[PDB]
RNA sequence: GGGAUGACCCCAGGCGGUAGGGGAGCGUUCCCGAUGCCGAUGAAGGCCGACCCGCGAGGGCGGCUGGAGGUAAGGGAAGUG
RNA sequence: GGUGGAGCCUGGGAGUGAGGGCGCGAGCGAUAACGUCCGCGUCCGAGCGCGGGAACAACCGAGACCGCCAGCUAAGGCCCC
RNA sequence: CCGUGAGGGAAAGGUGAAAAGAACCCCGGGAGGGGAGUGAAAUAGAGCCUGAAACCGUGGGCUUACAAGCAGUCACGGCCCCGCAAGGGGUUGUGGCGUGCCUAUUGAAGCAUGAGCCGGCGACUCACGGUCGUGGGCGAGCUUAAGCCGUUGAGGCGGAGG
């Protein structure tokens, strides 16, 4: 048995959570826990939020027995980019598009 | 055992039980052919000439094939020139029986 | 063709006729083109660059902005603007020598006169228009609604009889036309019509 | 009546994708690339089928051309030996012979030898 | 006689009319028209018979 | 030549190709065919295929998806690649 | 003599009307130019397809309908690459 | 929305038969999600039919740190996969060969033009005349126009004229 949380529409940019995440793979959820608490990252908190409601869905949800849990599989996708106009030089004015993550922890249980 | 036999304008070296798919000829399947004439014996010593007669190969006719589908294709850059020709390949297969 | 099968309600009688012994394939399918071309609505159109509803105005320079070069947007090139020799309306009639029409009738008819399938009757008495009522009449002429009819008669009430079946299509004499023939699998008429087809064709 | 595009391009762009599977970069993932990329496939394929015929004899005749020496003599004379004694069996894919079975090999030098 | 079978005799069809589509055909690119110059263009020539 | 007045066997030849000329086909939208036929025991569209037919454009078939449409043979007309 | 993708007649559709290299014959130039202008041929143009020339449109070989892990040759080659 | 003004002038349609539009519980500040429930279907959940491509991402197979290249193609071999095997799919070590597409030019891989990539829009038409060809009707003739009558998308009449 396995359990997930998904958090979307996270305004934060995909390139910068996806390393978080990283550090965060197939660790124990105890590991885990600690790693995102030390990091210094604005996706730390994110993360760590969605790492939550998996560990939380999993006992409550899944019946799975917490002290067992690891991170299966996890990852963030793109999601949706909001575009503003940054005025410039000479009448100028680019366009820079504050982007969107789709948070995914995916939880499952250690066979010890 | 061997022969060196001649089909199609190619020539192979054939074992008695062997399967091996050759040149499409003019035959009805299941019949029997007699492969002119070759031109080496396993035992040796007869090799000679062009084809040793009064030896010959012996293979059933198995049936008719059509090889899989080569794309040929011809391109000519800057002349606007392409051609697209599918062509696959007529044969026939025999299974060698016997070498006289 | 000859031997032409009459209902009178005393006889089973024969009839001989007329009718040109060969046919043209050809001369048929041509007039058919005609009668479904004249008919055609010829309503499809479409704006011109000319007719579209923006302005005569230049988009940009033409020099040195670094984009392409461009007239109005009405130009078929942008998305939303003229259309390119599409359509306009027209009028797809064109006038066929009477004499192909009137061959193209004799002709129709006796293909279905060979086939034997031409039938002349008198009188019906499944008149007096009720559907129900011609049904019986049919059934008597051993039209069991097992192929298309066309039924040709001047009788305005033997007409509307007959109209709602699903298998019969109907004309007055005057409305005969090689298509509604051909798309039919026999022909049935009374001997009004039927003379004033012959007094029709030559 | 308008017959617009629809479902026609995409059907004949997605034939060509699939014919570049296995391509580097866009090579095997834009329509155009991939396109470039294969008439260069068809042209280069054709050539090497004239001259996997070229390639083949090669290789027969340097391994005949090796096992002669072996027993004395240069592929240039053994044809010659052969071509006389009118054993043009060789066909030089039966160099199959010369390393499967050697006496049968050394039996064709010798007519070879006496030409 | 069924309209299933009306058609018309072989030509007279004739329609197949011509071409500025793909390469394959001829008929393509330049179509037709030839590379060039004012033929080329498409107001075209200035009227051949004077 | 084979006399089958042919759609077909045999034999012999030709078939690099830009501007161009010629010829045969594929496919897209629409109409007649149609008060029909396919369809929820699954339409059009999509994603796969190492399978079958075609020289090729294409057509099949099969699986998955999809969920309400599609439209043969023969012919007609174009905002047809 | 010569049956040839030969010829001639009538008619429908053209494209071209910037050529280029090389051999040979001249003129211009300086018995210069990958120069220039003519003539006869050729080849590239359109054969940047194939083999040779180290590589290289036009020099040597040779006119590629398709397929083969069959053979003989051309120019050019046979010490090793 | 742009423009002082005349004036310019867009984008943007679709849950389901039915809101039955997800009470309640769990993580959470919320957003969002996980169970529950609805529903034929919920990767139909309202950023809602189908859901292509470019593009980003996670997992797997084969592979790569003494080679050098228009990225392919021919061959053999190693590994992985489908199987009845002589079989086929994937990948690619070594070896042969190999100067992108279009355009324009006597000549382009060209260090000459154009193109970041994908999807969609995007250019030989119609009318009337003319001229050849072709499929048919009638042939010393052929043929009607405007209009009149009629018509389930029924045709016929009309001979001025050409
Ligand atoms: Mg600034
Ligand atoms: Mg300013
Ligand atoms: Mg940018
Ligand atoms: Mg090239
Ligand atoms: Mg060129
Ligand atoms: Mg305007
Ligand atoms: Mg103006
Ligand atoms: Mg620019
Ligand atoms: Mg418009
Ligand atoms: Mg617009
Ligand atoms: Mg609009
Ligand atoms: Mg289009
Ligand atoms: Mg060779
Ligand atoms: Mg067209
Ligand atoms: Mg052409
Ligand atoms: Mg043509
Ligand atoms: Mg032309
Ligand atoms: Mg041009
Ligand atoms: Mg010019
Ligand atoms: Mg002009
Ligand atoms: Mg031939
Ligand atoms: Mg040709
Ligand atoms: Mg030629
Ligand atoms: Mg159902
Ligand atoms: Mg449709
Ligand atoms: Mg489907
Ligand atoms: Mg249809
Ligand atoms: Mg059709
Ligand atoms: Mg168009
Ligand atoms: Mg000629
Ligand atoms: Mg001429
Ligand atoms: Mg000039
Ligand atoms: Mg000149
Ligand atoms: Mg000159
Ligand atoms: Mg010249
Ligand atoms: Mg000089
Ligand atoms: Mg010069
Ligand atoms: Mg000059
Ligand atoms: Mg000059
Ligand atoms: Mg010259
Ligand atoms: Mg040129
Ligand atoms: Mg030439
Ligand atoms: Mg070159
Ligand atoms: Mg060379
Ligand atoms: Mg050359
Ligand atoms: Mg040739
Ligand atoms: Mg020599
Ligand atoms: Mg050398
Ligand atoms: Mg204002
Ligand atoms: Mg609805
Ligand atoms: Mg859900
Ligand atoms: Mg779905
Ligand atoms: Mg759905
Ligand atoms: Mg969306
Ligand atoms: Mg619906
Ligand atoms: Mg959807
Ligand atoms: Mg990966
Ligand atoms: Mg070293
Ligand atoms: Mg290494
Ligand atoms: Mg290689
Ligand atoms: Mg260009
Ligand atoms: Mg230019
Ligand atoms: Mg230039
Ligand atoms: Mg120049
Ligand atoms: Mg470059
Ligand atoms: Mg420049
Ligand atoms: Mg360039
Ligand atoms: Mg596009
Ligand atoms: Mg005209
Ligand atoms: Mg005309
Ligand atoms: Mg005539
Ligand atoms: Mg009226």
């Amino acid at each position: 048995m396995e359990a997930k949380a998904i958090a979307r529409y996270v305004r934060i940019s995909p390139r910068k959570v996806r390393l978080v995440v990283d550090l965060i793979r197939g660790k124990s959820l105890e590991e885990a826990r600690n790693i995102l608490r030390y990091t210094n990252k604005r996706g730390a908190y994110f993360v760590a939020k969605v790492l939550e409601s998996a560990a939380a869905n999993a006992v409550n949800n899944h019946d799975m027995l917490e002290d067992r849990l690891y991170v299966k599989a996890a990852y963030v996708d793109e999601g949706p980019a909001l575009k503003r106009v940054l005025p410039r030089a000479r009448g100028r004015a680019d366009i820079i598009k504050k982007r969107t993550s789709h948070i995914t922890v995916i939880l499952g249980e250690k066979h010890g | 055992m061997f022969a060196i036999v001649k089909t199609g304008g190619k020539q192979y070296r054939v074992e008695p039980g062997l399967k091996l798919r050759v040149e499409k000829l003019d035959a009805e399947p299941g019949a029997t052919v007699e492969l002119p004439v070759l031109l080496l014996g396993g035992e040796k010593t007869v090799v000679g000439t062009p084809v040793v007669e009064g030896a010959s190969v012996v293979a059933e006719v198995l049936g008719h094939g059509r090889g899989k589908k080569i794309l040929v294709s011809k391109f000519k850059a800057k002349v606007q020139y392409r051609r697209k020709k599918g062509h696959r390949q007529p044969y026939t297969e025999l299974l060698i029986k016997e070498i006289r | 063709v000859y031997q032409i099968p009459v209902l009178s309600p005393s006889g089973r009688r024969e009839l001989a006729a007329d009718l040109p012994a060969e046919i043209n394939p050809h001369l048929l399918w041509e007039v058919v083109r005609w009668q479904l071309a004249k008919r055609r609505r010829g309503t499809a159109s479409t704006k011109t660059r000319g007719e579209v509803a923006y302005s005569g105005r230049k988009i940009w320079p033409q020099k040195h902005t670094g984009r392409a070069r461009h007239g109005d947007i009405g130009a078929p090139i942008f998305v939303g603007g003229g259309v390119v020799f599409g359509p306009k309306p027209r009028d797809y009639s064109y006038t066929l020598p009477k004499k192909v029409r009137k061959k193209g009738l004799a002709m129709a008819v006796a293909d279905r006169a060979r086939e034997g399938k031409l039938l002349l009757v008198e009188a019906f008495a499944g008149v007096n228009g009720k559907t129900k009522e011609f049904l019986a009449w049919a059934k008597e002429a051993g039209l069991d609604g097992s192929e298309s009819v066309l039924l040709v008669t001047g009788n305005e009430l033997v007409r509307r009889a007959a109209r709602n079946l699903p298998w019969v299509v109907t004309l007055a004499p005057e409305g005969l036309n090689v298509y509604d023939i051909v798309r039919t699998e026999r022909l049935v008429m009374d001997l009004d019509a039927w003379e004033v087809f012959q007094n029709r064709i030559g | 009546p308008r017959a617009k595009t629809g479902v026609v391009r995409r059907r004949k762009h997605k034939k060509i994708l699939k014919l570049a599977k296995g391509y580097w970069g866009l090579r095997s993932k834009s329509f155009r690339k991939a396109r470039e990329t294969l008439f260069a496939a068809g042209n280069y394929a054709y050539a090497h089928r004239k001259r996997r015929k070229r390639d083949f004899r090669r290789l027969w005749i340097v391994r005949i051309n090796a096992a002669c020496r072996q027993h004395g003599l240069n592929y240039s004379t053994f044809i010659h030996g052969l071509k006389k004694a009118g054993i043009e069996v060789d066909r030089k894919n039966l160099a199959d012979l010369a390393v499967r079975e050697p006496q049968v090999f050394a039996e064709l030098v010798e007519r070879a030898k006496a030409a | 006689m069924k309209l299933s079978d009306l058609r018309p005799n072989p030509g007279a069809n004739k329609r197949r009319k011509r071409v500025g589509r793909g390469p394959g055909s001829g008929h393509g690119k330049t179509a037709t028209r030839g590379h060039k110059g004012q033929k080329s263009r498409s107001g075209g020539l200035k009227d051949p018979r004077r």
